[PDB]
């Protein structure tokens, strides 16, 4: 059999991508993004329908030999109401009808977008969860103010934010005492626009004469009020009770102006 | 004597009109007195519907606010009273006052111009 | 077809390519068939981003011997991806036949196909990539910075991208005065930024929410405000809240909006700005002195 000149390969030396384990990579490929490969190691041909259904916002891709396989993130199959009233949560996990922050096995991963609260993508789930008993004061307060600078600096944000402002106008000026209007009024005074300041004074003066009788007595004054402020030379924003006393988020934009002209002695000047 | 506040704009227009009066002052600055513009309705008290301070800060009667918008000009001497939306309910006589910022006896009242609104 | 001479040729100038001189009973099968063995053990790239051993990866063969040209040290960044087919003899595992003038691609499947000396599969080739993590503690290290040393870039770019944002909310809670969560904090994404306002909204009063109100002013202001207004709720008579959270009225909007200016201790420049609301700050700037 003339004796062949045999000789075997040297020892095996495996890399860290030959070690690698997906069944210990959940906190690997959750925060994942868009066009990147997450390697996961040999993954034998039975246990491909388990990581697909783990990881549906993903493609299992055959990267090398011996079963080398990658995951690629495809899309974000976030829900509004999972994703939208946090923005600490960027992932969560689905079993048995429940949600969890934490992995368990048997779970299905399901991922937010980035941009979630840079875009729009929240807008029409938040107006209706801050309203009424679901407001969330820390929530709703940083999704109103983050909308003013939308990060997103797009056509289409920019648009979104037409949008939404225009329902929080219609909405406000049925009623602007509920806190997620009081939220916006106070935002559109800090953003100190022409526009936002047009947008104020249209929701104020939109408002009930309930509103204004409870609110508004600064800029509403009585007769003899506004009668006898004629004998003094400072505006009656700067000694009238109900200027001081006004919740400042419902005074109309030239009450607010002067109110800071009240000619402030050094120290405290009142 | 001879502290005039004139008035003038006055006249008839439908409701949902506009008028611009004017209040052209001599022997009285703006930058010392503050400026109001009053109305009188025909068998009632005056009230004041406008007024504007030393400073530039104005302030409006309630059932005016919105409609109506006082102005200065400083080089002009006059005062002026922009009206919108006029309602029925505007219809009076309507004139100037001039008041010292801390002389409380240094106040003036002008002469008024006929502002009617109706069908 | 039989064979009856095998003799191993040494090569020209590199000892790993040697010569198989076969000799069987039809002068078509005698051919002297060039062949690779080995590849030293590499630290650097045959091809710019390539590691390309000289060893044919039968089918059926560990898929670690491929790799057992590589310094473990310098292929940690390196993935195994398909190499195109090659040529083996099976009495002599991983040799890489070429196909030299006489060697033709017909002829290895003439082979193949007469005796049980040659298998087939395919070429090892290495990509360059990055390193690989496979642990939860792996990512810990690398997004705290306790450990950075084999971090991919994505783990380890001062904060730059947000795949450590999940593991820093977390870890920051705990430690909020540790100088990279201070880090991760000047990204200025929505996690991080929320992260801070629930912490600020219980220890205001500590140094590193002076920081926290720095950084997100002005563009998210918001954040610090509510956390300024829950922090003066649950410590109303603390003296630092005396200006956001007036404790003498029903409301404690005394000094809110321009009535800022009403009090010197709201004015006082000596004091830390995150005792004031954002616009109530921005009034505070805005006031005409006498």
């Amino acid at each position: 059999s003339v004796e062949l000149p045999k000789r075997d390969p040297p020892p095996g030396v495996p890399t860290d991508e030959m070690l690698l384990n997906v069944d210990k990579m959940h906190d690997v490929i959750a925060p994942a993004k868009l066009l990147e490969y997450v390697h996961i190691g040999p993954l034998a041909k039975d246990k491909e329908d388990k990581v697909k259904k783990r990881y549906p916002e993903f493609r299992l891709v055959n990267t090398g030999p011996g079963g080398l396989s990658a995951l690629l993130r495809q899309s974000y199959a976030g829900t509004a109401p999972n994703c939208c009233r946090t923005f600490q949560r960027t992932h969560y996990w689905k079993k048995d009808g429940k949600i969890s922050d934490k992995y368990e096995e048997g779970a299905v991963l399901e991922s937010c977008w980035p941009d979630v609260h840079d875009t729009g993508k929240c807008d029409v789930d938040l107006f209706d969860w801050c309203q009424g008993d679901t407001f969330d004061r820390n929530i709703c307060h940083q999704w109103i103010g983050s909308a003013f600078n939308r990060a997103d600096r797009t056509v289409e944000g920019q648009q979104s934010l037409i949008n939404l402002y225009n329902k929080m106008q219609t909405l406000c000026s049925k009623d602007a005492s509920v806190p997620i209007c009081e939220s916006f009024l106070h935002h559109l005074r800090a953003h100190n626009t022409e526009d936002s300041k047009e947008m104020i004074d249209y929701i104020l003066r939109q408002q009930s004469a309930d509103f204004k009788q409870k609110y508004m007595r600064c800029s509403y004054p009585t007769r003899d009020k506004l009668e006898e402020s004629l004998k003094y030379a400072e505006p009656r924003e700067c000694w009238d009770p109900e200027c001081s006393n006004a919740n400042v988020n419902f005074l109309l934009t030239r009450n607010y102006n002067n109110l800071g002209l009240c000619n402030i002695v050094r120290g405290s000047g009142l | 004597g001879e502290v005039q506040l004139q008035a003038s704009g006055g006249g008839l227009v439908q409701p949902g009109g506009s008028l611009r009066l004017s209040c052209a002052a001599s022997g009285i600055v703006f930058s010392n007195n503050r400026m109001s513009w009053y109305r009188q309705a025909p068998g009632k008290q005056r009230e004041v519907v406008a007024t504007i301070t030393s400073g530039g800060a104005t302030d409006y009667q309630d059932s005016v606010e919105g409609r109506f918008t006082i102005s200065r000009d400083m080089a002009k001497n006059t005062v002026y009273l922009q009206m919108n939306s006029l309602k029925p309910e505007d219809t009076a006589v309507y004139f100037c006052n001039a008041r010292r910022d801390n002389f409380a006896t240094a106040i003036y009242w002008g002469q008024g111009t006929q502002v009617t609104v109706s069908s | 077809v039989t064979l009856n001479r095998i003799k191993i040729a040494p090569g020209i100038a590199d000892i790993r390519d040697k010569y198989m001189e076969l000799g069987f009973n039809y002068p078509e099968y005698n051919r002297a068939v060039k062949f690779a063995e080995e590849s030293y053990t590499y630290y650097y790239e045959t091809s710019p981003g390539e590691i390309k051993p000289k060893f044919c990866l039968i089918d059926g063969m560990s898929i670690d011997h491929c790799s057992s040209f590589i310094v473990p040290e310098f292929a940690k960044q390196y993935v195994l991806i398909h190499g195109e087919p090659c040529s083996s003899f099976k009495f002599r595992p991983g040799s890489l036949i070429y196909y030299q003038n006489e060697v033709t691609p017909e002829y290895i499947k003439d082979l193949k196909h007469a005796t049980d000396y040659i298998a087939s599969g395919q070429r090892c080739h290495f990509i360059k990539k990055d390193y690989l993590l496979g642990d939860s503690d792996s990512v810990a290290k690398c997004c705290s910075k306790t450990n950075t040393k084999h971090c991919p870039k994505i783990f380890n770019n001062n904060y730059k991208t947000e795949h450590c944002d999940d593991f820093m909310t977390g870890f920051c809670r705990n430690d909020p005065g540790n100088p990279n969560c201070l880090e991760w904090l000047r990204a200025k994404r929505k996690p991080a930024m929320s992260t801070y306002s629930d912490i600020c909204s219980k220890h205001m009063d500590a140094r590193y929410c002076s920081e926290f109100i720095r950084i997100i002013r002005p563009d998210y202001f918001t954040f610090g405000d509510t956390a300024l207004y829950v922090f003066c709720n649950d410590h109303k008579g603390n003296r630092n809240c005396w200006c956001a959270n007036y404790p003498k009225s029903n409301s404690g909007d005394k000094y809110l909006g321009p009535r800022v200016c009403w009090l010197h201790e709201c004015t006082d420049e000596s004091r830390d700005r995150k005792w004031l609301y954002y616009n109530q700050d921005v009034q505070r700037t805005r006031c005409k002195y006498v």
